[PDB]
């Protein structure tokens, strides 16, 4: 079961534990590895493992966090964008970090926002 | 001609055009707006599939006269009751999906988006194009929005009413809803 | 008895529709999906379903959709029967064909952040 | 339950979440159980056949069925509604082997959002 | 331990079972006896028991059905009115019947009322 | 430890089971002693207790009833009073009784008054 | 003054009538009911307990002129807010609770009710009458509605604000709220 | 584990925040809460907490907060680190100091009266 590794820096992980499945489209194609804190600016950093069998995705993908069904634990959701004919594109090698990001959502913030 | 993408582009262009100077005209009679709706939208919509999809299984038994009357009533109904959210005209740009060629199958979905800052994020309107089997001239019929459909609901609601009161009952209801009211535009 | 149709249908997003779940037509169960997999050409899922034999006159231009029951149950597929008429569209679903039109699935969190904002 | 019971037929269009064997209660007290559900290989619509205890036997024909949810997470039970009976005028009585008239349908959390401002 | 009996005819009983508590104010004083149909007009009738330690109460009280907490069982709430000086008052002598109604509430009616 | 008790009337217990903790600003001091009924006006009466270390709460304090979480248990919360020179003062001595109170609430009234 | 029910009934009916008859003058100007509110209703209520209850704790430490200005601006705030709340008339009648004598008490609650058939079912307002410990003059201060207070929330919300910014800070805040 | 170092904080209403809970930052846990008590002088609650030995650099302009977990779970202190800025705010959290700012808890039956009435 050959795989490979990638790194991502988020903003607030939310209730996401360690060791949880990744999902492209609606299937499972990996599992998150480890999570730690940067000792230079205090932002979280997360390592992820994906299967090498898929290896032609572009370099301008996004990444986000979702919830399951009302009251279900989380899982990293991914997305695939457009690939230009070999212009500003390439192939995720084996140590190139993703760029864009999107945080999670917490409860009290929405309620406080709805009033006041 | 062939690529529906060009049709979508020209449609968006001509819709954004000329409708812009209606700001003094919108506060007037909102009656001729039906004519502008008829202008570009109608010549690329297929009422036939709409009818043959909403009418349901009650089609192995039907008479031509009532059929044609229902088709005409549905024509005028969809003419009136489509175009009313246009009152939201305040200005927002449009964008299309990345092109991707194929041209081997018949049914094809595309996409579109509208952008307007300072007030809610953008939305995700869609469409559904179909290649005609009589020649190949593509045409649309359906409309989708964030999961909810816009023809499945009519297929699911107007149920036993047809089963009991009769097709003519639906024709009468549509005659009523044809001049049911005028929008607050 | 198990005299089965088997058919293929695509999508673009399939929520939490795990395998071996039942499909229903009007409100009764008439079989279950056979298998689920992925594509190595454009990264999109495909679903293979199977049907009994008694019901065997479904008109072609039907429709298929996804929905959930109750509030905390398990999702399932809902079918919708079409219509018949000459010239325009015919074709009885013969073994080995593919259901054409489809609709996408519903996810939460999106609209709850859309409205009430 | 050796007491004999007479049966009736009903036709819906979307039972939603019924099931074999459930109580059809009137007012709020249980009476009878549902017998069999099946589809009609001719126009594709469901149909049900049910039982009714024989002690209660004077129902006027102008009545109705309905489907209903229980609690908020509980299942479903048929709910009958006995209607009006006018003297002199012809209204008859449900002798065995008839099929009552109108009905309603189930309700699943999907159509509601759809009918919510489109 | 000594008790006595009373009769009440409602309109719609709701999910109320049998042997459920009848409470005044906030304490428990009675338990319900039996439920049956009226083979003359098809309306429910219910027999209730009151512990006889309490006596001097008016004959113009009211009775209603109540839900418990959020997703709990149901019970029978009472309401004690006033008492004029022996002018249309009297005491609930063993074998009388209260004269008011107040049925329960079901879900679909509210939704239909709110969405028309 | 040396405790001392007090008496207070009410209007609706509202599901307040006997033996439950009081709270003053978020912390638990003492429990409630017992509940009973009156044989002269048909109203409930509640006796409670308090630990002796805290012993300077001015008289004109307040009590209230509420529920924690969203559907867990429910308790009663105290509200510390306003100290009064010149006017009424009175440190609460054993065998007295707290004064003005407040009553609980049920959801059905709100649900009914929200949809007209 | 003697039996509080007398004062309640008389003041309530006089206020309702004075509202109803001069209502065309209210339609003439909406910036006018405040003077009538402060003319008839106010002389019957009490002030000191309101500020005394909402303040709390910080009273052993107190400044005379600061307390004076606070008690001042408090009544302007109260009259403005209550007059703004008044604006809900449409037409409805009133009824009082059944009388019940007692006597040997100091704190006594009563009830009222208002009803209008064509529109919405009735509601249930309350009050809190208090017997004075100096001359027996009964008096009210609080108000309650279907299990919600109007002093408890003001005691529970304006918390740390006082603890940090200062009493004069709350005074300036109120003085700002004096205009809305 | 490794040594720690402690701090003090005031509040106004701690809801249901009992003893022993994580003092997470950003999303990772970094220590527990020591002791809660009341002040027998002006009747207000006070809390003493501890922080691990490894992280030894926090600007003072920080804040604490309380929030709920999921929709019906536990309660954990949530820290919020401000920013660093030379010359102006230089107070480094050494030992035996008290964080200035703070917030309150949130209990259901107060919202209903706060609005929607």
């Amino acid at each position: 079961e050959p795989t490979y590794t990638l790194y991502a820096t988020f903003d607030n992980i939310g209730g996401l534990k360690a060791r949880s499945p990744v999902s492209i489209g609606g299937v499972v194609v990996g599992r998150v590895a480890d999570i730690t804190l940067d000792p230079k600016t205090y932002l979280p950093r997360v390592t992820l493992e994906i299967e090498q069998r898929y290896n032609h995705i572009p370099d301008t993908s996004s990444l986000s966090i979702r919830t399951s069904g009302l009251l279900g634990e989380q899982y990293l959701a991914l997305n695939v964008g457009f690939e230009d004919p070999e212009l500003g594109t390439a192939i995720l090698k084996d140590g190139d970090t993703i760029q864009d990001t999107k945080s999670a959502m917490v409860l009290e913030d929405l309620i406080g926002q709805f009033l006041y | 001609q062939t690529n529906p993408y060009k049709l979508m582009d020209e449609a968006a262009q001509k819709t954004f055009d000329r409708l812009k100077n209606e700001q003094p005209q919108i506060r007037a009679n909102p009656d001729y707006l039906r004519t502008i709706v008829d202008q570009e939208l109608l010549p690329y919509v297929q009422v036939k599939y709409a009818g043959a999809l909403v009418l349901g299984q009650y089609y192995k038994s039907a008479t031509p006269a009532q059929r044609e009357a229902y088709f005409a009533a549905f024509r005028e109904y969809l003419k009136q009751a489509y175009g009313q959210a246009l009152a939201m005209y305040h200005g927002q740009t449009y964008q299309i999906a990345p092109e991707q060629p194929l041209g081997d199958k018949t049914i094809v979905p595309i996409r579109v988006t509208i952008i307007d800052p300072n007030g809610r994020p953008p939305v995700r309107l869609d469409f559904q194009w179909r290649k005609n089997s009589q020649t190949g001239n593509w045409q649309a019929y359906d409309m989708i929005a964030e999961g909810v459909s816009m023809i499945t609901t009519k297929q699911n609601e107007w149920g036993t009413l047809l089963r009991t009161k009769g097709i003519d009952g639906l024709t009468a209801q549509l005659k009523s809803i044809s001049q049911q009211k005028i929008t607050l535009e």
